[PDB]
């Protein structure tokens, strides 16, 4: 017997400093939400990232946090993902729906100047790859996990042409689970077999 | 390419069409 | 004191390695199924596979791939079984079980697949709440862990295996038993 | 923008030496006790006596024993005060009552078994809040600790004491008041930069 | 002492249950 | 001092002191 349910929340958010977890998992319910620095405790549209504390903050991460201002603002219309920088300070994300639909290579890290948007996320373009994906074996489907998950930085870029390699390296970054387009991968992996 | 799968992922692809 | 009825009658908490991965997740149906999926929004299945680590290494990874359909547990009446939905054994460490068959407390159970197993018995528990008053603070306090049922799914571990430590395992989750800790913590208080 | 009154109005985070132990817990009622018992579904207590750690060791073990009935925190008016409900001294770093004295900010007040004490103001606060808008946004930035406020159960740590980090105590905990945070909220969104 | 009635009473609940 | 962020700090004064 299987059953599903459409999500309540379309997506979760995690903060990481470093490599570190920091705070709890917030999960959007509006199709609009704000990732900002500042410290309002209750709002269901805001994930406020400056009351977060960390006993082993150094002193970087805390002068990263000053520069994520309005931080990033993250809109989910029709079937598409958008990232605006709201921030004073470009930001820096890692889709790989994104780059994948321009033919990047999977690690690439995409810079969004302030005020620009970028579209982070297709369902569409899952979907097919989700498709043709089937035709690859376990290994190819079971991977498709991080298709559902971004990652972005706030003041500070990592990769190549960068010297900090990993995000990991980065004093303040997230990490966004797609909801919809996870459950659409449960669906597939549980007729992939072993 | 397990044919349960590929039904599978037949559905989601007329779901994505459906919210374009 | 007030007391209320727990809504969730268990708690579950997903480790790898030593380090904690994910959230708490609170069973609030009777019956739920811990597989290693991406499902993110049943009430009724606890899926381990979206959960991201980013201190995940090669071999958990690995494990990870097949923990399959998992686990099932069912609440029916006053008892708690587990049932091994995955085609890999699992392995379960509950005092409770061991105390029912008089096996040491780190005892661990290896589950075949399709197998099943009484995991937990209140009353069973309840009696031995009962004659503990009479041993003092200490051996009540210890039977917190009486309400902690810690679960491997490929890999096992103690006596019998080479990893000594549920931490040596690459995948595996803690149990807590809202009901039992309740009445727990109505002796606790009142012992002094 | 939008803003609403906070359903709680504090949130605690429970810590075993450098490591995070158990969920966040919301406070909803003005008064509620952190004790060392198993009650998981009472919204007035937080009982860590039932969070389990794989890592904990032999002193944080022994020092998980002696929390017995903890501390109580209520919230009546506009302040904040701890009670020393445990057969043990609690520890206190508390900066909003640090500087209500002139005292160190990282200084570390010890409330004997019985005690008492304001660990915070609203009034305070807020008057701090005022005179901080003339000082930049770094000011006014870094007055989120004064909204953050760390106890210790059994051993004291920083001066005068072998432990100088709160992540060498065997079982602390770490407060966020919310109200605090939501007026701090609207100052630094205007701030700028 | 006093507890002992309280976890008499549990044990007289735990029985109810089946 | 910024004229909206004095303000908002104004009125929060009055809330606190509100209070006792």
């Amino acid at each position: 017997p299987v059953t599903y349910s459409e999500p309540a929340f379309w997506c979760s958010i995690a903060y990481y400093e470093l490599n570190q977890r920091v705070g709890e998992t917030f999960h959007a319910s509006q199709p609009s939400l704000t990732v900002d620095g500042f410290t309002d405790p209750s709002n269901s549209e805001r994930f406020c990232l400056g009351l977060l504390s960390n006993v082993n903050r150094n002193a970087t991460v805390e002068m990263t946090r000053r520069h994520i201002g309005r931080g990033v603002r993250l809109y989910y219309i029709g079937g598409e993902v958008f990232a605006e920088c709201l921030s004073d300070s470009a930001i820096f994300v890692q889709s790989p729906n994104c780059n994948q639909r321009y033919g990047w290579h999977p690690a690439t890290v995409c810079k969004i100047p302030p005020g620009c948007n970028l579209k982070i996320f297709n369902n569409q373009e899952f979907a097919a790859l989700l498709a043709q994906s089937v035709n690859q074996g376990f290994e190819a489907v079971y991977q498709l996990t991080r298709m559902c998950t971004i990652r972005m930085s706030f003041v500070k870029g990592w990769g190549a042409e960068y010297r900090r390699q990993t995000v990991t390296s980065t004093p303040c970054w997230i990490e966004l689970h797609l909801n919809g387009p996870l459950q659409w991968l449960d669906k597939v992996l549980t007729q992939m077999g072993s | 390419p397990p044919p349960a799968a590929v039904e599978a992922a037949r559905q989601i692809e007329r779901e994505a069409q459906q919210q374009q």
